[PDB]
């Protein structure tokens, strides 16, 4: 059982630069690439005495990829895997979707199969991208399209980064996010949302780092990814693989958007004082103060839930805590889901990165639920998309790249149809 | 409460009285790291402010100390299995390979 | 259910602790029993 | 002589089978290396019911372990009493169903069941006079429920006259792991009522209950639950393995507990169960076994019998016991609460005595009560299945595979008429 | 005195025999475009190969094998150090 | 069985500062938080080798709170169990009840909920505050009110620091005291008064400390608190729980005000001097020279008494001493309570702190009684409230913070009603 991870965009490969740091530290791999079977789902045993990841970074600006080439992991990544174009898309869906992709995407999917061929029991692909950017949105959608044509039946997990409501780093990211999500609807199998204000609030509130950079963000995002692939890598009492998501978390094939959460996000000193038990971390993973997306599930109704447990946990107390939640009435499950939970238990405790801020913990929880607060997210983003589009601002950029207003209108109404869908199910 | 003075005689001994009988033994200053911890911290901070390298990108400045620190004492966290309250031992449900 | 769970743990701890305390208490009590038994000599028929 | 071949399906089936074969091997004294080391010659005469002599006293179990994920397989091989199973009997897929009954029943069965049928047919035609098949599996997962269901169907169409047990665990709303529990449980039960000879229903909710109240453990891991279900399975097939004053084979139990060919869902209890702290302060009499066996909080199902009627019942005893006390205690519990037993059948209690106790014990017992309280459990599942299927939750994962809507309708229909007939005889 | 440290190092790597040929693989791969390695990189490589040498000893080796015109301990000439290490390897 | 303790105001957390030092000494817990089941009611065990109290210090000025945070008890207290605002309430009930209380009380109420959940056999709450100030009175009464609407049935043992008649460290303390008690009536179930002049006279008379400070007061108050929770902590021949003050000492829903007393208050040398037995300490616990609140019980009539005994005490002599008291006619009881005594006996003798002025004693007694001299106290304070209120002095401060004249008038007449009630029950 093997899984390969592809990273699209400048945020993608920074997420990768944290995930693969965590994987190597988890399996005791030196940054040179070799140890001084459980790893087989990520690293291949090259040649002799050398483990090379199952990953492809790809980007259009050469700056950040070449920084990876000169970073600490110079030899830990195969030279051919880190693809890189000559000029970026520059915050432009059209420029990233019609001009430069037609050259780089053919080489990229020619190199992913040269990876899937080495694989034998491929569990699925999983993608990392920020839809706000240019190459993350456009080329990302172009790659996802040709992936669906080439493989189709294999699962394509997605961890995307939407623009935050009020904190934002761009202006045309509404246009980019919308024109990206029209393909993100019907091409990815499972899609997990990751906003940045939510992560900023977590690192400010819980970990009380007053000045966090993106590194700390990437660190705990890698904690989330590691915790939901740990069932493949290590062994537990009740394991769930990558196929279980598309079974137990998506009640209707067009509804795959899942809020994530993590607990306990605790610093070095608060570890000594809080007696970490399963009950209170199962509570802690449910407050809006500890979610990975700035939304409120109080406004929404949980359509399903998944609970990944790592460390010193027995099925007894996790079943006890999940009972208390099911009986509490502060949060409300949907009527059509009688058993809106799915638990998964793993024994390997989550490791720490020295220099990181989390402490050595005995047990952790990674919650992935499906709700209707996401239907609130898309509407709040649609509102400010039509705000700009009413004056046709920035449109000349895309039409200059060669596109038209047709996909503007059809992406707008496609989002409208999705809001109608979310309000329906949530009945 | 912290008993800063070594010999814990009495609460009212530290107060200033008119009488020299006790005024001799009232302590004036409590010297120790238990007090100087704050200046230790902030002097470390002023030192790292004063001595800085210009060409240290943040991305790589974060990783290098980590890659050194784990290399110093390499321990691989082995899978801990919660001991069930019985003579039976867990024998987990799955095993990787 | 958290109360009902912690109740069990506290009861178990206090049960085994009582076993320890009583095991300790038994030997001096038996000593006094022996002392006051020594006073009474049984008769010979 | 009379042969019992074993079948395990899924992760639950593999781990239960692991503890079951650990306990049986303990009973017959065979070491974890595979050689006999016991003392009494009673243990040699009835190991052909479970084992096959290889050479120099190597007895390998007559079991077929079946699953879809290597995690279960390696966990079996790693533990103690793991190096005694033959690797040919480890028929084992590679993709994995993963909580999808349709994958477990239509797509993966097509390429797995041919290999399992090869192994099991070789294992059956190897011994002369089969008593019957034994199946332990789960109704929550896919490769346990789905593949196990397909294997049950193919077996009952191949070897029709032989007996067949099925220990199935049913997921409860209190202890609820997965989301598609009803979509799996209802379809499996819809098949078990026409194919399986008799079914004995376990439930993890009741097991956690018992390990809290009776055993008074603090951290009841799955090992203890597998230990309880193993004690049940051993107590069931004890009479075939050891001579008694009143023998009782599986077919004898079936004919004395199944009055109607569709009423074959039993509930199980086990006794004695006492905590190690309360292990000194107890007596060991047949009254002390019966007062705990007939207790409602001792059943291994989530069905309170005091909400229903005992249609029939049975009690198997182990240990050198007095038949007079056995029968008079059965009479007393039968005549005291005359309202909990059906009227049109007098003498509702089948009894049996075997003179070999389980190791470490002097006197034990096992109970199988064919009650009409089991339709409480089936309603508790069918109401959730209606809650989903009224509204086509998750339906696309089953429709896009080959399964269609009418399978769900007929599954609902057979669920409803089964609880209807159980309700009729109440 | 750095030569004594180099001799102690080759004697340390005489044991765990895979660890010697592993180190020359490190100096070649973790090299710069020019044959220069950072002080942090050199210390990391020694620790990763599992050789424990006193930090003062590491400083002595760096000073002996330092690149010309650099600060005293900032860098290290990987090619010179490796060609000098091969000699002690074949001598031991 | 566990009990949690909250400390409000500048006086509250200085008292708990003594109280928690004593608890650490009694159960042998080092000030770094570990031992080198009787502690279970105060110190919870975290992980391996740690103990973290069930308490919250809170104050709006961070000065004395972070003095605790930089003391020796840094590792002992949970970092977030020391709540601290940003700016003081400044002897102002309205400022400490509406302006800053509204933002600090929600954080304290969530924290108390966490402590309660981490508790298992919660006996109740016990609070420590001074009503003369603003922080203790204002958001004290606010938190007491919100605790009543949250739990209610759980007893709240309130040890409040009332002002002395002539010795006073504030000016508007009458306005604050009346506004505090106005809600302390219907929200505290069992309220024990603690004055300051009375303890000054005690520390001058018996301990013959000629220039006492607050630390002496707090240390012996801590000795009293530990003496009345010792029955919950340790096994005794006849132990009483926290529920029996509620029953044995409150004859009416609005007569809950007690005079506390403690004996023997003896220094080191006078311990060698004096022959301590139960008759004289039972006698000494009744004259007003050993009461903790400056009033004369000779002017009033007792309603109900309770006596904790610690150490080598047999029920025989204590019964003889109370028998001699009831037949003594210097003090007189009310006619509606002929059996007005309550006894409780715990085995452990009270421990001493290094540097404290209390000597190692074989046995001690803590008396908590009810009388009507308290009705004399409230009148004495009420008269000096009217003197300022007639001229409308200092009122502009309170009405500027947001209150009006109605609260002054209604609190004035409510203490008038309580005056009439004590006069009626005294008949
Ligand atoms: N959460 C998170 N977001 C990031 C990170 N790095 C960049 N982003 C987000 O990426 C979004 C824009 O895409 P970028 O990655 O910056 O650039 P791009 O995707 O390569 O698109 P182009 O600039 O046109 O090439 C911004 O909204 C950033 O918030 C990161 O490390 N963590
Ligand atoms: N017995 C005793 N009383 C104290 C102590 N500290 C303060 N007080 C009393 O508290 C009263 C005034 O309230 P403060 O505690 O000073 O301040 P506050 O109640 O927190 O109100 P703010 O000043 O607004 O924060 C004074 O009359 C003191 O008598 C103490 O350590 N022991
Ligand atoms: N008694 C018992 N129940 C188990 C065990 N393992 C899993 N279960 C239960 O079985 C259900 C899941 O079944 P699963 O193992 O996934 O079936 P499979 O996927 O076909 O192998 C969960 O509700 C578990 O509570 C076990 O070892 N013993
Ligand atoms: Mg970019
Ligand atoms: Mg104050």
């Amino acid at each position: 059982r093997e899984v390969i991870s592809i990273h699209i965009g400048q945020a993608g490969i920074q997420v990768g630069n944290a995930c693969w740091e965590l994987y190597c530290l988890e399996h005791g791999i030196q940054p040179d690439g070799q140890m001084p079977d459980a790893f087989n789902t990520f690293f291949s045993e090259t040649g002799a005495g050398k483990h090379v990841p199952r990953c492809i970074f790809l980007d259009l600006e050469p700056t950040v990829v070449d920084e990876v080439r000169t970073g600490t992991y110079r030899q830990l990544f195969h030279p051919e895997q880190l693809i890189s174009g000559k000029e970026d898309a520059a915050n432009n869906f059209a420029r990233g979707h019609y001009t430069i992709g037609k050259e780089i995407v053919d080489l990229a999917l020619d190199r992913i199969r040269k990876l899937a061929d080495n694989c034998t029991g491929l569990q699925g692909f999983l993608v990392f991208n920020a839809v706000g950017g240019g190459t993350g949105s456009g080329l990302g959608s172009l790659l996802l399209e040709r992936l669906s044509v080439d493989y189709g039946k294999k699962s394509k997990l997605g961890f995307t980064v939407y623009p935050s409501p009020q904190v934002s780093t761009a202006v045309v990211e509404p246009y980019n996010s919308v024109l990206s999500t029209h393909s993100l609807l019907e091409h990815t199998d499972v899609a997990v949302m990751l906003d940045n204000e939510a992560i900023y609030d977590i690192c400010r509130r819980s970990l009380d780092i007053e000045r966090p950079t993106y590194t700390n963000l990437n660190r705990l995002i890698a904690q989330v990814i590691s915790s939901l692939t740990a069932s493949l890598r290590f062994d537990g009492a009740l394991n769930v693989d990558i196929t279980e998501f598309q079974t137990n978390l998506v009640p209707y094939p067009r509804i795959h958007f899942m809020l994530s959460s993590y607990a306990p996000i605790i610093s070095a000193e608060k570890a000594y004082h809080e007696q970490l038990s399963v009950a209170e971390i199962t509570n802690a993973a449910f407050e809006p103060a500890s979610m990975m997306v700035k939304c409120d599930p109080r406004h929404g109704k949980y359509m399903a839930c998944c609970l990944m447990y790592r460390g010193d946990v027995v099925p007894k107390d996790v079943n006890a805590s999940v009972a208390t939640i099911k009986t509490k009435r502060t949060i409300q499950f949907v009527d059509w889901c009688p058993t809106g939970f799915k638990c998964g238990i793993n024994y390997q405790p989550p490791t720490v990165v020295p220099g990181g801020d989390l402490a050595k913990v005995q047990r952790a929880v990674c919650m992935i639920s499906n709700s209707t607060a996401i239907g609130e997210i898309f509407s709040r983003l649609d509102h400010k998309f039509d705000l700009m589009y009413a004056k046709r601002a920035f449109v000349h950029w895309y039409v200059g790249e060669g596109m038209e207003e047709g996909e503007f209108s059809e992406a707008r109404e496609d989002l409208a149809a999705l809001e109608k869908d979310f309000e329906e199910v949530g009945a | 409460y912290g008993r800063a003075d070594g010999t814990d005689r009495r609460v009212q001994s530290y107060l200033w009285h008119g009488r020299k009988q006790v005024d001799y033994f009232v302590p004036h200053s409590t010297g120790g790291p238990s007090t100087l911890s704050l200046t230790a911290r902030k002097q470390q901070e002023w030192g790292t402010q004063g001595a800085t390298d210009a060409y240290l990108t943040t991305k790589m400045a974060a990783t290098q100390p980590a890659a050194l620190a784990t290399a110093e004492n390499p321990t691989r966290t082995q899978t801990l299995r919660p001991l069930g309250d019985s003579g039976l031992m867990p024998q987990p449900g799955q095993k990787p390979k | 259910i958290h109360m009902t769970d912690g109740i069990r743990r506290e009861t178990m701890k206090k049960e085994t602790l009582a076993r320890e305390r009583s095991l300790a208490a038994q030997s001096p009590y038996m000593a006094q029993v022996a002392t006051y038994r020594a006073r009474n000599p049984p008769l010979d028929h | 002589m009379r042969e019992i071949v074993h079948i395990q399906g899924g992760q639950c089936g593999n781990q239960i089978g692991a503890k079951f074969w650990e306990v049986v091997s303990d009973e017959h004294g065979i070491d974890p290396t595979g050689t006999y080391h016991g003392d009494s010659d009673l243990q040699l005469e009835r190991i052909n019911v479970y084992f096959n002599e290889a050479t120099g006293g190597r007895y390998v179990p007559r079991a077929i372990l079946m699953d879809l994920e290597p995690g279960t397989m390696d966990s079996v091989r790693s533990g103690p009493y793991g190096q005694i199973f033959r690797p040919d009997n480890f028929v084992f897929g590679q993709t994995g169903a993963g909580n999808n009954w349709a994958k477990g029943h239509y797509t993966e069965g097509a390429e797995l069941i041919d290999s399992v049928l090869d192994v099991v047919r070789k294992e059956a035609e190897s011994c002369d006079c089969l008593q019957g098949f034994q199946v332990c599996h789960s109704l929550g997962g896919g490769t346990g429920s789905g593949m196990g269901t397909l294997l049950i169907s193919k077996i009952r169409e191949e070897y029709p006259d032989r007996m067949m047990l099925t220990f199935s665990v049913v997921p409860s709303p209190k202890v609820s792991d997965t989301v598609v529990e009803p979509y799996n449980a209802t379809l499996s039960v819809h098949q078990l009522v026409e194919n399986a000879d008799e079914c004995m229903v376990l439930d993890n909710e009741a097991l956690y209950d018992i390990c809290f109240r009776t055993l008074k453990l603090t951290t009841p891991t799955f090992g203890d639950l597998n230990h309880l279900i193993s004690a049940v399975m051993s107590g069931i097939t004890c009479c075939l393995r050891f001579p008694g004053q009143l023998n009782a084979d599986l077919r004898k139990l079936a004919v004395n507990l199944i009055p109607f060919p569709r009423l074959h869902f039993f509930m199980v209890g086990f006794t004695p169960l006492t905590s190690r702290g309360s292990q000194q302060y107890r007596a060991l009499t047949v009254p002390e076994l019966t007062q705990q066996m007939w207790d409602a909080k001792n059943m291994m199902c989530a069905a309170d019998p005091r909400h229903g009627r005992y249609l029939t019942a049975s009690a198997l005893f182990r240990g050198r016991m007095s038949t007079k006390e056995v029968d008079e205690q059965m009479l007393n519990v039968q005549n005291k609460n005359s309202s909990y037993f059906v009227e049109w059948i007098p003498n509702n209690v089948k009894s049996s005595v075997c003179d070999i106790p389980p190791k470490g014990l002097k006197m034990s017992a096992t109970f199988i009560g064919n009650s009409t309280a089991i339709q409480e459990m089936f309603k508790r599942v069918s109401e959730q299945f209606t809650a989903m299927f009224r509204r086509k939750a998750f339906l696309h994962w089953y429709t896009g595979e080959g399964m269609d809507e009418m399978e769900f309708t007929e599954a609902e229909s057979n669920m409803n008429d089964l609880v209807s007939e159980y309700q009729q005889y109440q | 005195e750095a030569y004594s440290f180099l001799d102690g190092l080759v004697l340390e790597l005489a044991s765990r025999p895979g660890s010697l040929s592993l180190l020359e693989r490190k100096l070649v791969t973790l090299e710069n475009n020019q044959s220069l390695m950072s002080a942090e990189d050199f210390k990391l490589v020694l620790r990763q190969v599992g050789s424990q040498l006193p930090e003062d000893g590491i400083a002595a080796l760096l000073t002996r094998y330092a690149p010309a015109g650099s600060r005293p301990g900032t860098r290290l000439d990987a090619a010179a150090f490796r060609n000098d290490l091969r000699a002690a390897s074949t001598a031991a």
